[PDB]
């Protein structure tokens, strides 16, 4: 499963991972936005959002 | 702005902060000292220290800085750094620890006629003697002065603050009520301010802030005031309790250690001053006193309850009297129960009258309507 | 006129106080110091850390600082601020909180050859771990490191002060004008230089200078507030085998309220034990086994009083006179042997134990 | 030495402290962090701060401190104040009370070439997350976030010196031991500026409690006072002493549940092993006076209903008071 | 370096001084900007009523002196300054415990060519905050920080609140900025809203330091596990023990003994309890009344058997009559008392635990101030 | 004022602070320490410190500091910070964890002469002297030891200004009364330097506590539990209550033991009177436990033959089912002699420092 | 009988008593070494010598 594992808004990168989910998660800390992209999805602190997919490179 | 600097730049190209404004030579600077009391932080009696966090009201006439508004693009007041303009040494004198000057530096405000205005607000933390006699229930008169340390009355003299629209002067603490929190176990009845001179000293005057603060006792009030009446209803009780049951000391010394265990709880709360004893310990040790009164006439009564004809013999006095009062082992267990009903209705009288009176001498505390300032 | 005047503006003029005083390289700046304690303020067990008063004195050599006493009205001794002059950074680096430096910038005493004689007072929150196992009745070895906290062994050169041609290797105490703590007692107080052969001759920590304080408790407070009443009070146990074994013979609550009162004071002892979890104080273990032996003697009642109310009542009275020595005997061999083993732990009567040196003046 | 009194003067002429020593704005100033660790001077699980005594080891180059050793008598180190240079402002991100800065200045040691190399002490009281979920038993991670806090990674880069932080002059905590421990720089983006790095260094400490003083001082009378509160079924209920040895025994476990509540951390994150045994030996003491209660009611109806009753209750109670000391 | 040559022109060159604030004429006001970063909550221990936490509090405003041509040098787009060379506006916490007034670390600006100046200090405050002990340890605290500037008047200097985009419109950043994945929740207490407010005060005058505020609300309701752990389950189950205490017969004279010990854990556990609160007086914790209920419903426990135990042991100077007596008055009181003190318990610890804060602050304002909905 | 403003900045032009003021090297600086107790603000036992609020008024001449009044329009007094003139640098010796030095600086007074009128305040945490032996009717005398640091007698000499402190201004502390207060200033010599005086000023205050906090909560309930561990002898061995009675009696004992040691002071330089009281209470109560179970033991005796006793048993009764009558009168003579042993005990142990 | 009242290293004084025995107490503090002479001779600390001698001039 290809989906893209950069962070915030660089260049687009992809990686190959095992798991059938790849997430984008994003919050806002006291500087600005973070946006994390990577493969499966874990839980998460409260008050950041995320975005469990299933095919490939759909967490843009 | 290019006509603030300029100013500045004028006001202090000979001006040193470390000289006392001076028309002649002996003039005085009338200094008015002011308090807003911003509110009450603490007032912990075993370290006899009151906490408080006030905004400290100066006004003094600096002939220095002034000038011509229409000159300098119609500027009125300046906001200057309080370390580039002289000021009085107005400081806490009575304070518990080595903090005498104002925590917080504010820039102080000059009019275009040489007046200073100074806001500092500062966590002053002043000594102040406690009247523990009526603890908890109690009011703390807790004084507060203010004088120039390094200045005496022959260079500057100290007057009363002057309100919003200044015409009258205010002599007592004024509060801002948008910022002000009450404590919660203290409630401000009176807040006079007046200044101090001495006879034995000429060169001597202050000016003093005092809080007529009378305490909330309902924590202590429920606490310690609860639980001791239940236990002096227990050692009411045991008497009652019937003697062939063979359990009155188990509740009376339960009893007992229970005042113990208040007096434990107590003892950290209470100041250690040895000028009097509170109302709260004396109530406590009356109560203790009345518990160990109670074991020891239930211990007298347990003695007779099982005293016996083939060891003890029934003396005339007491074949009488108790056999008198209620207007061969039966005759003993008789006397016992006389005896017993005679020391209830003695420590039912006893235990009333006495909490009573504690009570009352508690309760007719209340400040006075003037504080005498 | 005061020349001494003259003497300051002349030295102070271009001298810069952030400079070795170091003629030329290869020149180490020899850094004397020796300390003299004032007053062992406390030693607290919870925190780890111990407090003293001390009065070090730091001796060293500047050659710019030097006059000549012909040409100055005789004067060879003058007092400059410590402020104003460059100082070697010794500081006590074994420190709880962050006080690395001397309490009290006093005065530096500048002679005529360049010679320096600075004693700036200091209070010290020094740490020394707490050897918990006998106590109260323990003796801590306490220590207090010195060492440069900038320059290292190739710029300064720290050693012990010489008087008299002899080095002073100990902590100077004055005899007449010292007063004991009152809960610790001063046994010996060696000082070493010591170094770190892991550490190269450089990076600021190959020399030090270790003023050690060994110390035994003053274990007064604790024998007649603790350890006499637990002891007498749980002498009470052996107690209910002299009790009838029956209803009113009220054994139970004896042991039960005894045990309780061990309660209470493990919550007293609570607060004085600290929180080192390497050994298990000697107090603590004769709790723990004081207790223990209360649990066998609330056993030893419930089955007398279910023998002596059940078979036959001579019967629980045999095993109750049986049982009551072995008791006995059993508490007595434990609170003495823990005691014994509590009182004969005693000071090495040499400082370092290889060491045959008493460092003692 | 009037030689390094000119390296002083002539270093210092025009030098700012202010501006940061790089030969082009562009460029940035590389600055390799390392922390060496000494003790620990306490960890505070109900205000979850661990506070640790620490030098922080920092290396840089400074282009503006340099000079030629032949020129001035050939020395080749000096010891700048801190005060008279630049300085990265390396703080903590997760600091609770402490210092975010380094309050100390420790003139720092400079090389010929200008690298520069500061080491200046530091007490970090790091906020820490703490688990008291298998307390005493338990293991604390909770580490020391450092970094630049105004100049960002395309202007001032920090680097770990080693993977792992300095312990080689560690002390002994005496109820924490340092299972592993190492060091990672992290690089975070931002949705604003793709280009700008922004760089930060967690140093991570793994701690594992010594579990001794709560077991000689918790575990060991909880224990005692349950296995106590199961034995009085064994007493005959001839003898006035059932109600007595039994209430005796909670008043004690109560005693008890006050030293434990002034002693173990007030924390109310998770309830521990030892807020789940001193309930389990509370709850079996309420049980146990409730169903002895009936035993003697029993009694006062029989009596050898009541003695089987209670040789039942007996085995009974010993045997989940076993297995609730040894499940928990 | 061309950072030398920017800063020696603008602030030695145009001789900048940094005791007058920034404008072109004496009559325009400065546009200060505040948020609040909570990094975290330490700790609001109730003996003090102090609210001790780490904060990091953002400026922003424009110094029209600090400004330059970017394309003039080379291409700097951001510069840096320590605080003691540019003009800082002093805001201070005006409730606070301890002296601590300003920020704890004054840590370097960034000054952009137009002149905006952001500045980022973190800063430990210890505030003074009351305490409502009325549903302890159920209870929810709402208790603020409160920012005030004492250096200049509402008349030449305003504190506002941040301003930031989305869609390319401004809305102010009305609540207090939470970090999500670094923020991790105190042990004790839970934040619930995080309001920020902008206050102005009518009654008094803009030419005066005391017309305008910035306050930084922040309601946390505790997490009780602690205390019903430690506090209410042993306090409830002995409780239930002094009920159950009827159900024994009076023929073992020690039902006495298991009613005081009883009380006396009653007392022990108030002991406990005492040392957990302010000595405030506004109104009894719900601790407080519990235990006070209980303690009086035991003593008359131990009174009614006390009762029972005396008409037991009467004589004609037919004992079977009496004992029966006796226990038909002492089931008869358990029925009456022991469904008293359950529903005393039951009621008392429902009416704490229905204790959440009302979803909604300000109460007269629709608004929830929550990151997740903004205003404009 | 112009005039000041002209004086300050001529005075300090060519002023130097760090020189003693002095014409010629040799001379000594003339300065008269004088102190103001204002309060004594605590004295705890168990660190052995004494901490009071105070303020050392010192007086010096110097003679570069001097104008000519009529030069300047008339100003005599003027208000020099204390930051940028000479300052004696006196030091508390016997500091505990204060300040060795004070830290205030609370600008001085300078006349026209040269005379220097400087009175800051600082708070000392001398080290004190505490002897717990009559605790808590004790006197303490631990005393506060100044004098110059880096100098010495021949170059900068200090006296009292006056031979007693100065406590016109002194508050009542309300835990302590003060009996005497005292000033005295020691010359000592060293082996060294044969005319080199080394001067200090020792100021001690004869302080005695107030005994009324410690006698109405600590001392009446150990009065209380003296009297009655000893009275349970009265009860009668028939209902097995003697036990319950002393044991719980002991167990409150206890928790007031845990009271009394959250209140008195840790010292253990030596054991206090309340100290020893309570030792003494403790084993009062113990040997009455002893005494109690003996008894109970004699009792429950029964048929073994009762031996001598009876014959001394039932000579006893005769001064004032048979083991029940042996054990009554022995109850009877143990507890008047108990009665007897504690209010002797209590007597005792109190007599001396209250006759 | 007369002792020697001197301190230190001070121009030896003589004082008179009704003590028939003399002392001569030396000890060493932080700057050097302090002799106290008199008549008689008390109890001191530990660290400290005595000379207690009883005849005349003989504290010296
Ligand atoms: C209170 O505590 C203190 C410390 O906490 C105790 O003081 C300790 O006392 C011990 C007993 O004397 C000391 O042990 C002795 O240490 C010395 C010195 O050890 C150092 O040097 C060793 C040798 O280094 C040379 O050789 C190496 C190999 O060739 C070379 O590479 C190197 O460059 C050197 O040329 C080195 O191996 C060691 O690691 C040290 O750095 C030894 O010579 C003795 O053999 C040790 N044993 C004895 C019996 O003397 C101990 O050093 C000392 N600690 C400190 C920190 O000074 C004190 O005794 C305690 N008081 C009590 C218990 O009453
Ligand atoms: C609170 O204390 C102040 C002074 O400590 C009291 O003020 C004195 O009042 C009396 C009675 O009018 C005057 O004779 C004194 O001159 C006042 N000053 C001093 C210094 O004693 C004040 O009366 C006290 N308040 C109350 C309510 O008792
Ligand atoms: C939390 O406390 C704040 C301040 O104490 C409350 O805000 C004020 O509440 C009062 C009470 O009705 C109103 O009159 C004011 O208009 C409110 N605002 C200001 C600025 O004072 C707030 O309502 C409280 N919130 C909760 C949920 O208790
Ligand atoms: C502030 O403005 C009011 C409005 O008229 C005025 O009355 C008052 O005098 C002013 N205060 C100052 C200090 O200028």
């Amino acid at each position: 499963m290809i989906c893209y594992n950069q962070q915030s808004s660089q260049p687009p990168t992809t990686k190959t991972c095992s798991e059938t989910s790849c997430y984008k998660k994003t919050w806002r800390d006291h500087r600005g936005t973070i946006i994390e992209r990577g493969c499966g999805c874990p839980k998460v602190k409260p008050g950041i959002k995320l975005h469990c997919c299933r095919t490939d490179k759909c967490n843009n | 702005s290019v006509m603030e600097d300029t100013l500045l730049s004028v006001l202090f190209e000979t001006y040193n902060p470390k000289v006392r404004p001076a028309q002649t030579v002996g003039d005085k600077v009338t200094v008015r000292v002011g308090l807003t009391l911003t509110n009450l932080l603490i007032l912990n009696e075993k370290i006899e220290e009151m906490t408080t966090n006030v905004f400290l009201n100066l006004a003094w006439t600096d002939y220095r800085l002034q000038w011509d508004p229409a000159a300098y693009e119609g500027i009125k007041d300046l906001r200057i750094p309080s370390s580039d303009v002289w000021q009085p040494d107005i400081v806490l004198m009575n304070n518990n620890d080595g903090s005498f000057e104002i925590t917080l530096h504010v820039n102080v405000l000059v009019q275009h006629t040489g007046a200073v205005s100074w806001q500092p607000s500062a966590i002053y933390r002043s000594s102040c003697t406690i009247k523990v006699m009526y603890f908890p229930f109690d009011w703390q008169n807790c004084t507060m002065v203010f004088k120039s340390y390094t200045y005496d009355t022959s260079e500057v003299t100290l007057q009363h603050a002057l309100d919003a629209k200044g015409e009258r002067e205010v002599k007592e603490i004024v509060i801002n009520k948008d910022a002000f929190t009450e404590n919660g176990q203290w409630s401000i009845e009176h807040k006079p301010s007046r200044k101090n001179w001495r006879s034995d000293d000429p060169s001597y005057e202050d000016v003093t802030f005092y809080l007529i603060i009378q305490r909330k006792p309902l924590f202590y009030i429920v606490y310690t005031i609860i639980p001791c009446i239940l236990i002096s209803i227990l050692a009411i009780l045991v008497f009652y309790l019937p003697p062939d049951a063979g359990e009155k000391m188990s509740l009376s010394i339960s009893a007992l250690l229970a005042v113990t265990v208040f007096l434990l709880l107590l003892a950290d709360k209470v100041p250690e001053t040895s000028l009097s004893v509170p109302i709260i310990i004396r109530y406590l040790m009356f109560i203790m006193i009345l518990v160990a009164f109670s074991v020891i006439l239930s211990v007298v009564v347990l003695n007779l309850h099982h005293r016996s004809p083939n060891t003890h013999t029934m003396p005339n006095w007491i074949r009488q009297i108790f056999i008198t009062l209620p207007p061969l082992k039966k005759d003993w267990q008789y006397v016992a129960m006389v005896a017993d009903r005679l020391f209830l209705y003695v420590f039912f009288v006893i235990c009333s009258i006495g909490t009573f009176s504690i009570f009352l001498d508690a309760s007719h505390n209340v400040p006075p309507d003037n504080p005498f300032a | 006129e005061n020349e001494e005047g003259r003497l300051i503006e002349k030295l102070l003029g271009d001298y810069d106080k952030r400079i070795i005083p170091a003629k030329t390289l290869d020149h180490i700046i020899d850094v004397t110091l020796k300390l003299t304690l004032t007053n062992l303020i406390s030693l607290n067990e919870k925190e780890e850390a111990l407090t003293t008063n001390v009065w070090i004195e730091i001796q060293w050599n500047d050659y710019r600082l030097s006059w000549n006493t012909s040409e100055y009205e005789g004067i060879d001794l003058v007092r400059i601020p410590s402020e104003l002059l460059w100082l070697p950074d010794v500081v006590l680096e074994n420190n709880v909180d962050g006080q690395f430096e001397v309490a009290y910038y006093a005065n530096v005493l500048v002679y005529n050859d360049g010679s320096m004689y600075w004693l700036p007072p200091a209070i010290y929150r020094s740490t020394c771990p707490i050897a918990v196992t006998y106590f109260p009745f323990d003796w801590q070895n306490c220590s207090l490191v010195f060492r440069s906290q900038t320059y290292n062994a190739h710029e300064v050169n720290l050693q012990l002060s010489a008087e008299e041609g002899e080095a002073v290797e100990w902590i100077h105490i004055d005899p007449e004008d010292f007063t004991e703590n009152g809960e610790w007692t001063i046994r010996h107080r060696p000082a070493k230089k010591n170094y770190n052969w892991q550490l190269t001759k450089d990076d600021t920590d190959f020399q030090e200078i270790i003023f050690f304080l060994i110390i035994q408790r003053k274990p007064l407070f604790y024998i007649i507030n603790i350890i006499a009443p637990c002891v007498l009070i749980s002498s009470l146990v052996v107690l209910v085998y002299f009790l009838p074994a029956q209803a009113g013979g009220q054994k139970c609550t004896l042991s039960i309220s005894v045990l309780l009162a061990q309660t209470i004071f493990l919550f007293l002892i609570a607060q004085k034990v600290p929180e080192t979890s390497l050994n298990v104080p000697l107090i603590g273990k004769y709790l723990i086994f004081v207790m223990f032996v209360s649990m066998l003697i609330v056993m030893n009642c419930v089955i007398v009083l279910n023998v002596s109310l059940r078979n036959w009542v001579l019967i629980g009275k045999v095993i109750d006179k049986a049982c009551f020595w072995i008791a006995l005997l059993l508490f007595s061999i434990g609170t003495l042997a823990i005691f014994l083993t509590g009182h004969f732990n005693q000071v090495p009567e040499f400082p370092f134990p290889g060491d045959p040196r008493k460092y003692v003046p | 030495s009037e030689h390094e009194t000119r390296l002083v003067a002539n270093l210092l002429e025009n030098y700012n402290k202010v501006i940061r020593p790089v030969e082009h704005h562009t460029h940035f100033v590389d600055i390799t962090v390392g922390l060496q660790l000494i003790q620990l001077i306490s960890v505070d699980e109900v205000n979850q701060i661990v506070e640790t005594n620490v030098r922080l080891r920092q290396q840089w180059i400074d282009v503006r401190l340099r000079w030629n050793p032949a020129d001035y008598g050939g020395i080749k180190k000096i010891r700048l104040p801190s005060d008279d240079v630049w300085l990265p402002d390396l703080v903590l991100y997760n600091n609770a009370d402490g210092d975010f800065a380094i309050v100390h200045m420790t003139k720092l040691l400079l090389d010929y070439t200008g690298k520069i190399m500061w080491t200046p002490p530091a007490i970090f009281k790091s906020y820490c997350e703490i688990i008291v979920t298998h307390f005493p038993f338990d293991q604390q991670n909770c580490t020391m976030k450092l970094g630049i806090w105004t100049y960002d990674g395309t202007k001032v880069s920090i680097s770990p010196e080693s993977d792992r932080p300095d312990l080689s002059t560690f002390m002994e905590s005496g109820e924490w031991v340092m299972k592993d421990y190492r060091g990672w720089k992290h690089w975070v983006y931002y949705t604003c500026c793709p280009d700008t790095p922004y760089l930060d260094i967690t140093y991570h400490f793994i701690m594992q409690r010594i579990p001794l003083y709560f077991v000689v001082n918790v575990i060991i009378p909880c224990l005692l006072f349950s296995f106590l509160t199961g034995l009085v079924f064994y007493l005959p209920t001839d003898s006035g002493e059932k109600m007595t040895l039994s209430i005796s025994v909670l008043l004690s476990l109560t005693v008890f549940l006050l030293v434990i509540v002034e002693l173990i951390p007030s924390t109310s994150s998770a309830v521990p092993l030892i807020g789940k045994y001193m309930l389990f030996t509370m709850i079996f003491v309420i049980s146990s006076i409730i169903i002895t209660v009936v035993v003697i009611n029993t009694h006062h109806r029989w009596k050898y209903v009541a003695m089987v009753i209670d040789h039942i209750l007996l085995c009974v109670f010993m045997l989940i008071c076993i297995i609730g000391t040894v499940s928990v | 370096n061309e950072e030398e040559r920017l800063i020696n022109d603008l602030l030695i060159v145009n001789k900048y001084n940094k005791h007058v604030r920034p404008v072109k004429h004496n009559n325009e006001v400065v546009n200060i900007a505040l948020s609040l970063t909570l990094s975290n909550l330490i700790s609001l221990k109730e003996t003090d009523e102090t609210l001790t936490s780490n904060v990091w509090m953002d400026h922003a405003w424009y110094d029209h002196r600090l400004t330059w041509n970017a394309s003039e040098y080379s291409d700097i787009s951001i510069l840096r300054l320590p605080p003691e060379l540019v003009w800082i506006p002093d805001i201070v916490l005006q409730n606070n415990n301890d002296g601590q007034y300003h920020v704890a670390y004054f840590c370097n600006v960034l000054v952009r060519p137009n002149g905006y100046v952001t500045w980022l200090p973190p800063a430990i405050f210890r505030s003074s905050c009351p305490i409502n002990v009325l549903y302890f340890p159920f209870d929810w605290q709402n208790c603020s920080l409160k920012f005030t500037a004492l250096n200049y008047d509402a008349n030449e200097i305003t504190m506002d609140l941040m301003t930031d985009t989305i869609d390319g419109k401004d809305y102010p950043i009305e609540w207090i900025i939470i970090d999500p994945e670094a923020f991790t929740e105190n042990g004790e207490w839970e934040i619930i809203h995080k309001p920020a407010k902008k206050n102005i005060y009518p009654d008094k005058f803009p030419n005066g330091t005391n017309y305008q505020d910035v306050t930084f609300y922040l309601i946390i309701r505790r997490k009780p596990l602690f205390y019903v752990i430690n506090f209410i389950t042993p306090c409830v189950l002995i409780s239930f023990l002094a009920s159950l205490a009827f159900y024994l017969p009076a023929e073992s004279g020690e039902k006495m003994s298991t009613a005081i010990s009883v009380l006396l854990a009653q007392a022990v556990f108030l002991l406990l309890t005492s040392q957990r609160l302010p000595e405030t007086a506004l109104a009894v914790p719900l601790i407080g009344k519990y235990l006070m209920f209980i303690m009086s419903l035991v003593t008359g426990v131990i009174v009614n058997c006390g009762i029972v135990l005396n008409f037991h042991f009467r004589t004609p100077s037919e004992v079977g009559n009496w004992n029966l007596v006796g226990q038909t008055i002492d089931r008869l009181s358990m029925f009456i008392i022991t469904p008293v003190m359950v529903l005393g318990t039951i009621f008392i610890f429902v009416m704490g635990n229905f204790n959440h804060p009302p979803a909604k602050p300000f109460e007269g304002d629709p608004f929830d101030y929550s990151s997740d909905h903004p205003r404009c």
